[PDB]
RNA sequence: UGGCUCAGCGUGUGCCUACCCUACGCCGGCAGGCGCGGGUAACCCGUUGAACCCCAUUCGUGAUGGGGAUCGGGGAUUGCAAUUAUUCCCCAUGAACGAGGAAUUCCCAGUAAGUGCGGGUCAUAAGCUUGCGUUGAUUAAGUCCCUGCCCUUUGUACACACCGCC
C-alpha cells in the first residue's frame, strides 16, 4: 500500500494525557489509554470506519478527532449496551466507558466508599490481603517481606 | 547489542537502497532483508510481496511460515 | 530415480571417509521420498546405522520439550532448509549435509571420573553426536531471533560444510578435539 | 553452639500438657538446629545419636514408650 | 468431466463460493457482525470484513457433504481449544447464534431447508450452484 | 486412527490390494515382481505394524513414567 | 399363526451362556423353526477401580475389579407354546431371560 | 458533606422507599435480583417485622432499639435503613448502623467472623535449612 | 423434638444425604451403579457381588 | 484470526433418593432461557465432526498482539442459603517471569514428551487421580563407580544388632 512513507508523519501522538506510540497499528496503538482494550479498540475502529491495515502515524488529525468522540461516546453511535466498562453505575445509574485518569478516580471512589461503610471488601482492601476469596497461607508473598 | 529499536516506513535512502542492493542477490527473505537494512519485517514482508509485482525478484517456496525469493537469473 | 522431495537426484554424493560411509545412509538403497516413517529403527543395535540420514535429522530436529511428537513441522523445516541451501550455494543439499557431518563429527574424546584418559570414538558415535551438534546449533542460533528456524539451519549446514570456525558444531568438535589432546 | 536441652526443653513447654511425640521433637530440634548452626563437619547419624542422647539421658525428661514428658 | 465439491481444493473452493455468495447481494447478514466475538473461548472478532460470507460458504459446503446438521452440530463443528489462564485447556463449542443465522440466511436463498428429520439440507437448487462454483474453481486451478 | 496412522493405513490397503488383485486374476509371476519390488522398499508397504499402545499404569501419568517424588 | 419372537439372554458367565443359546437353537433347528443365530452383542465390562487400603497410609496402591457381561438374541418363528416349554427346560442359574415379540 | 444526595441507581432514598419489590429487582444486582426474584422465606418476614415495630416504636430524634439476629444472609433492603441490627459472628452480637449507602449488601459483611491476625515470632521449626 | 424443627435441615443433595447400605457410613462412598457401599465395604463384598481382580 | 480434517476407553432416568445423557426448533452477543422429541442403550446423544497437527492471514525480537496474576463494574446458573468472592460469561485492569544457584526426580519403544477426551468425587464443580486414544523421538543393549539388593569365603569386643559398642 504505502509505497515509501507519509511526508507528514505524526512519529509520537497526544491524545488525552497519554502518549500514543506512532509506529505501532491502530488498534494496539490506542490500546495504551487506560480503559481501552484490544477488543474495545476494535469495536471502536470499526464503527469509526478507518482502515485497519495503517498504523497509528499515518491518521489524519480530524480520523483522530473522529475516533476519539466516538471513542468517549460510545452509545450514541451503537456501541452495544454489554460492552461497556462502567455499565449501571452505583452513583448515577448511567452507562459509560471510563477511558482515562477518571478510571483511576472511578476506581478509588468505589474503594472508599466500600471502606466508609466497612465491609469486608473495603476493610480487605484498607489492609493488604486479597479480596476475592483466596487462600493466603502459601501464595502472595511477593508484595511482602 | 541493547536493542535493534529502529524502523518502520522507511525513507527514500532505504528505499533506493533496497532497489539498488536486494534484488540482485541469490537468498531474499524478509528475515535477511529486515537484519539487511535495517526494515521491521513485516514491511519487509509488504516490500518484497511489491518487488515481485514488479517483477524484479522470483518465488520459490511461498510458506505461511517461510517465504523465499531469488534473483533473477542472467543469460 | 527416487529424488527426495521431488527434486535433488541422490545418485551423485560422494562420502569421502570410509569410516562414516559405513554409517551415513544417503545411498541409492536408502533413497526414499520423505524423511518420515514409522521405521521400527530403536529395536536392536545399529539399526539406527541404516536409517537415511535426512529422518535422522528430522528426528533430532523435534526436540526442545515443546516439540516431541511435532515431526511434520520438522519435515517442512527441513524441506525449506534444503531449498534454501540449493538457493545460496547450487551444490546438491544432500552432499552438503554430508559434508556437514563428516567435519562436524568429533574423531578424538576424552572420558572418566577419577576426564582423565583420552579415548577415541566409534563411527557411529560420531555421527549422533555431529547430527546433534548442527540441531542444537541451529536451535540456539534461531531462538530470539527474527531468523527463522529453516535458514537458521542452512547456514549452519553450509558453514559447517566449508569449515569455517564459525558453526556451533565445529566450535564445539574443536573444543571436544582440544581437550582430548590435553590429557592424552 | 546450638543449645540442645534448652531448646528440647522450650519445645516441650510450648505442647498441649508438656507432651510430645518423638517424632515431632526430632523434627524441630534438627529444623532449629540446622537453622542456627555454625558447624558443618557433623553428619545425619552424628546428629541423630546426639538428639537421642539428649532425649534418653536427661534426668528432666521421661519416656512413655513413643513420647517424651517433661517432669515437672 | 466432473467436476464435483469432492474433487477439487476446499480451501479456495470456500473462498470461490464466498466471493460468488457475497457478489449476488441477496445473504441477509445481521447488524451486530462487527462485535461477534464469534464463539467465546476465542477474542478478538475476525481480522476480516467479510467474514459472515465465508462462514455461509463453509456451512454450506458442510451442509452438502454431511446432511441433517443442526444448531448443535455447527456449533460442534465450529468449536475449539479454549486456553484458559493459568488452568489447562478444554474444548469449547461455537457461538449458537452465528450457527443459527446463518443457517437462517441460507435458507432465505433458497438453497437449505429443514429436512423430514431435525436439522436442515442442501436444495437441490443448492447443491446444483456449489457444483457449478466447483467447476469454476477447478478449471481455474487446472488452467 | 489420527491423520498420519490414516495416511499409513491408506497405502498399505492400497498396496495390498493390488497385490491380491493380481494374484487372484492374472498370472503368479506378476504378483511376485510387484511384491517383490514392494518388498525391497519399506516392507509396511504389504506388513501391518504390530505396535498399538502401552496401558497406564496407577502410579504415574503414563505406562513407563512415574510420578516424582520426594525424600524429605 | 406365525409370529416372529427375539430372546435375549444375558449372563456373566461365557460359557454356560453359549451353552444355553447352543443348546435352545438345536431345539429349534429339530422342530421345524427357521431361526437367525446368535448374535453377540458387545460385551460390556464395569471397572470399578479403588484405593486397595482402609487409612491413608502407604504407597498408593490400586484395586482394578471389572465384572462382564455378555449378550446374545435369538429370533424364532412360531408361536409361543412352543417356545415357552422349550426354553423352561433351558434355565442355568446365570443366564437371565427375557422373551419378547418382534412387535413387542 | 457539601450535597445531600444519595442516588442509588440514579434514584434517590424516598422514591426507593415507596416503590415495590418488582421494580427493585430491576434496580439492583444480579445476586440479589434471583434472590428477590426467588423466594425470601418465613424467618426473613420475621426479621423485617420486628424491625418495623422496633423502628416504630422508637420515639422522635433518637435511634431505635437493637434488634438481634443470626440472618447474616439478608439483603439489607431499603426498608431496613436506618436501623439498629445486631448480626452474629458465631460467637457475639455486632452492632451495625444500617447506612442509606449500604442497601445491595448482606449483613454478613458488616460483622467479621475473625480476628484479623497481627503475627508473633516463627517458633521453632518454622525455618528450615 | 419438637417436629417442625427435628429434623427440618434439608437432606436432599450432598454427603448428609448419602451413606453406606452395610455400615452407614458418609466416607469414601461408591455411588457408581447404585452400589452405595463404601470402599471397604466394596472391597470386603466385592468377590460375591460378582466383581473379580482379573488383570 | 479464518479455513480444512482424523479417535479410543467409556457413562447415561437411581430401594430409602429428589439428583440422568441429550438431539432438533425458536429467543439472547455470551453464559443461558423456552418448547419439543429419543434413549433403562451396538437402537438415542453419536458417523462421539476432540485437541495438538495441517493450510492461509496479521504481528516482527519490544515484558511486544509473549504471559495472565491482581483488581473494578455488570449478566446468568445450581442451591433452603453464594458475604470470607460456588461455578460460568462480558468489558476493563495488565504484576512477576527473558529458560532458573546448591541440590534432585522419572524414563529405553508406540516408550519419554506434547495433546486433548471419559470415569471418580458431583445439587453446583477439576490445576487431583484413575483410564483412553492421538502425534511421536534423542540416547543405550553396558557396568558395578555412586545408591542399594542377592550368593560365597573372611573378621568381629555388635545381638535394641554400626543410628552398635566403647
Ligand atoms: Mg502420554
Ligand atoms: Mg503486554
Ligand atoms: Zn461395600
Amino acid at each position: 500500500m504505502s509505497l515509501v512513507i507519509p511526508e507528514k508523519f505524526q512519529h509520537i501522538l497526544r491524545v488525552l494525557n497519554t502518549n500514543i506510540d506512532g509506529r505501532r497499528k491502530i488498534a494496539f496503538a490506542i490500546t495504551a489509554i487506560k480503559g481501552v482494550g484490544r477488543r474495545y479498540a476494535h469495536v471502536v475502529l470499526r464503527k469509526a470506519d478507518i482502515d485497519l491495515t495503517k498504523r497509528a502515524g499515518e491518521l489524519t488529525e480530524d480520523e483522530v478527532e473522529r475516533v476519539i468522540t466516538i471513542m468517549q461516546n460510545p452509545r450514541q453511535y451503537k456501541i452495544p449496551d454489554w460492552f461497556l466498562n462502567r455499565q449501571k453505575d452505583v452513583k448515577d445509574g448511567k452507562y459509560s466507558q471510563v477511558l482515562a485518569n477518571g478510571l483511576d478516580n472511578k476506581l478509588r471512589e468505589d474503594l472508599e466508599r466500600l471502606k466508609k461503610i466497612r465491609a469486608h471488601r473495603g476493610l480487605r482492601h484498607f489492609w493488604g490481603l486479597r479480596v476475592r476469596g483466596q487462600h493466603t497461607k502459601t501464595t502472595g508473598r511477593r508484595g511482602r517481606t | 547489542r541493547d536493542k535493534l529499536n529502529n524502523l518502520v516506513l522507511f525513507d527514500k535512502a532505504t528505499y533506493d537502497k533496497l532497489c539498488k542492493e536486494v534484488p540482485n542477490y541469490k537468498l531474499i527473505t524478509p528475515a535477511v532483508v529486515s537484519e539487511r537494512l535495517k526494515i521491521r519485517g513485516s514491511l519487509a514482508r509488504a516490500a518484497l510481496q511489491e518487488l515481485l509485482s514488479k517483477g524484479l525478484i522470483k518465488l520459490v517456496s511461498k510458506h505461511r511460515a517461510q517465504v523465499i525469493y531469488t534473483r533473477n537469473t542472467k543469460g | 530415480d527416487i529424488k527426495l522431495f521431488g527434486k535433488w537426484s541422490t545418485d551423485d554424493v560422494q562420502i569421502n571417509d570410509i569410516s562414516l560411509q559405513d554409517y551415513i545412509a544417503v545411498k541409492e538403497k536408502y533413497a526414499k521420498y520423505l524423511p518420515h516413517s514409522a521405521g521400527r529403527y530403536a529395536a536392536k543395535r545399529f539399526r539406527k546405522a541404516q536409517c537415511p540420514i535426512v529422518e535422522r535429522l528430522t528426528n533430532s530436529m523435534m526436540m526442545h520439550g515443546r516439540n516431541n511428537g511435532k515431526k511434520l513441522m520438522t519435515v517442512r523445516i527441513v524441506k525449506h532448509a534444503f531449498e534454501i541451501i540449493h538457493l545460496l550455494t547450487g551444490e546438491n543439499p544432500l552432499q552438503v549435509l554430508v559434508n556437514a557431518i563428516i567435519n562436524s563429527g568429533p574423531r578424538e574424546d576424552s572420558t572418566r571420573i577419577g576426564r582423565r584418559q583420552a579415548v577415541d570414538v566409534s563411527p557411529l558415535r560420531r555421527v549422533n553426536q555431529a547430527i546433534w551438534l548442527l540441531c542444537t546449533g541451529a536451535r540456539e542460533a534461531a531462538f530470539r531471533n527474527i531468523k527463522t528456524i529453516a535458514e537458521c539451519l542452512a547456514d549452519e549446514l553450509i558453514n559447517a560444510a566449508k569449515g569455517s570456525s564459525n558453526s556451533y558444531a565445529i566450535k564445539k568438535k574443536d573444543e571436544l578435539e582440544r581437550v582430548a589432546k590435553s590429557n592424552r | 553452639k546450638f543449645n540442645w536441652k534448652g531448646t528440647i526443653k522450650a519445645i516441650l513447654k510450648q505442647a498441649p500438657d508438656n507432651e510430645i511425640t518423638i517424632k515431632k521433637l526430632r523434627k524441630k530440634v534438627l529444623a532449629q538446629y540446622y537453622t542456627v548452626t555454625d558447624e558443618h563437619h557433623r553428619s545425619e547419624e552424628e546428629l541423630l545419636v546426639i538428639f537421642n542422647k539428649k532425649i534418653s539421658k536427661n534426668p528432666t525428661f521421661k519416656l512413655l514408650k513413643d513420647k517424651v514428658k517433661l517432669v515437672k | 468431466p466432473g467436476v464435483t465439491v469432492k474433487d477439487v481444493n476446499q480451501q479456495e473452493f470456500v473462498r470461490a463460493l464466498a466471493a460468488f455468495l457475497k457478489k449476488s447481494g441477496k445473504l441477509k447478514v445481521p447488524e451486530w457482525v462487527d462485535t461477534v466475538k464469534l464463539a467465546k473461548h476465542k477474542e478478538l472478532a475476525p481480522y476480516d470484513e467479510n467474514w459472515f460470507y465465508t462462514r455461509a460458504a463453509s456451512t454450506a459446503r458442510h451442509l452438502y457433504l454431511r446432511g441433517g446438521a443442526g444448531v448443535g452440530s455447527m456449533t460442534k463443528i465450529y468449536g475449539g481449544r479454549q486456553r484458559n489462564g493459568v488452568m489447562p485447556s478444554h474444548f469449547s463449542r461455537g457461538s449458537k447464534s452465528v450457527a443459527r443465522r446463518v443457517l437462517q440466511a441460507l435458507e432465505g436463498l433458497k438453497m437449505v431447508e429443514k429436512d423430514q428429520d431435525g436439522g436442515r439440507k442442501l436444495t437441490p437448487q443448492g447443491q446444483r450452484d456449489l457444483d457449478r462454483i466447483a467447476g469454476q474453481v477447478a478449471a481455474a486451478n487446472k488452467k | 486412527g489420527g491423520h498420519v496412522a490414516q495416511i499409513y493405513a491408506i497405502r498399505q490397503s492400497i498396496s495390498k490390494a493390488l497385490v491380491a488383485y493380481y494374484q487372484k486374476y492374472v498370472d503368479e509371476a506378476s504378483k511376485k515382481e510387484i511384491k517383490d519390488i514392494l518388498i525391497q522398499y519399506d516392507r509396511t508397504l504389504l506388513v501391518a505394524d504390530p505396535r498399538r499402545c502401552e496401558s497406564k499404569k496407577f502410579g504415574g501419568p503414563g505406562a513407563r513414567a512415574r510420578y516424582q517424588k520426594s525424600y524429605r | 399363526a406365525i409370529h416372529r419372537i427375539r430372546i435375549t439372554l444375558t449372563s456373566r458367565n461365557v460359557k454356560s451362556l453359549e451353552k444355553v443359546c447352543a443348546d435352545l437353537i438345536r431345539g429349534a433347528k429339530e422342530k421345524n423353526l427357521k431361526v437367525k443365530g446368535p448374535v453377540r452383542m458387545p460385551t460390556k465390562t464395569l471397572r470399578i477401580t479403588t484405593r486397595k487400603t482402609p487409612c491413608g497410609e502407604g504407597s498408593k496402591t490400586w484395586d482394578r475389579f471389572q465384572m462382564r457381561i455378555h449378550k446374545r438374541l435369538i429370533d424364532l418363528h412360531s408361536p409361543s407354546e412352543i417356545v415357552k416349554q422349550i426354553t423352561s427346560i433351558s434355565i442355568e442359574p446365570g443366564v437371565e431371560v427375557e422373551v419378547t415379540i418382534a412387535d413387542a | 458533606r457539601t450535597f445531600r444526595k444519595f442516588t442509588y441507581r440514579g434514584v434517590d432514598l424516598d422514591q426507593l422507599l415507596d416503590m415495590s419489590y418488582e421494580q427493585l429487582m430491576q434496580l439492583y444486582s444480579a445476586r440479589q435480583r434471583r434472590r428477590l426474584n426467588r423466594g425470601l422465606r418465613r424467618k426473613q418476614h420475621s426479621l423485617l417485622k420486628r424491625l418495623r415495630k422496633a423502628k416504630k416504636e422508637a420515639p422522635p430524634m433518637e435511634k431505635p432499639e437493637v434488634v438481634k439476629t443470626h440472618l447474616r444472609d439478608m439483603i439489607i433492603l431499603p426498608e431496613m435503613v436506618g436501623s439498629m441490627v445486631g448480626v452474629y459472628n458465631g460467637k457475639t452480637f455486632n452492632q451495625v448502623e444500617i447506612k442509606p449507602e449500604m442497601i445491595g449488601h448482606y449483613l454478613g459483611e458488616f460483622s467479621i467472623t475473625y480476628k484479623p491476625v497481627k503475627h508473633g515470632r516463627p517458633g521453632i521449626g518454622a525455618t528450615h535449612s | 423434638g419438637h417436629q417442625q424443627l427435628y429434623w427440618s435441615h434439608p437432606r436432599k443433595f450432598g454427603q448428609g444425604s448419602r451413606s453406606c447400605r452395610v455400615c452407614s457410613n458418609r466416607h469414601g462412598l461408591i455411588r457408581k451403579y447404585g452400589l452405595n457401599m463404601c470402599r471397604q465395604c466394596f472391597r470386603q463384598y466385592a468377590k460375591d457381588i460378582g466383581f473379580i481382580k482379573l488383570d
